[PDB]
């Protein structure tokens, strides 16, 4: 579960 | 028989022509309608972006 | 704070009470039926416009997305 969203 | 005839022409043409003006404003009213849409969908994206 | 407020449009249930005769399995679904009107993307994925959509998954990424599900600073601070 990694967040594209902050640059993951 | 003219003046009749003259009464009925006018109100005629008065009526042709008002119902023109209004087709008019009613299209431009949906312009801005669709126009608002897109402004918005183009803020959202924005704000996507920005975030 | 923000997550709690975005559960309801995002498909996020918490745990239901259990009577006898009753299964979570059988009933988290039929609870996820109850409140199916509220789930967002998938509505809009069935009445709204290709642009709509891209908006909507977008926005609704950001929303799920905070740094309290899975990310901290003050160790990179250090």
């Amino acid at each position: 579960r990694s967040m594209s969203t902050f640059g993951k | 028989a003219y003046t009749t005839q003259s009464l009925a022409s006018v109100a005629y043409l008065i009526n042709t022509l008002a119902n023109n003006v209004l087709q008019m404003l009613d299209i431009q009213a949906s312009q801005l309608r669709r126009m608002e849409s897109s402004i918005n969908h183009i803020s959202q994206t924005v704000d996507i972006h920005k975030e | 704070c923000d997550l709690l407020h975005a559960a309801p449009f995002q498909n996020i249930l918490p745990r239901v009470h259990v009577k006898e005769g009753e299964r979570l399995d059988a009933k988290m679904k039929r609870l996820e039926s109850k409140y199916a009107p509220l789930h967002l993307v998938p509505l809009i994925e069935r009445l709204g416009t290709p642009q709509q959509i891209a908006i909507a998954r977008e926005g609704d990424l950001l929303t799920k997305e905070r740094l309290c599900c899975g990310l901290s600073m003050f160790e990179v601070i250090l």
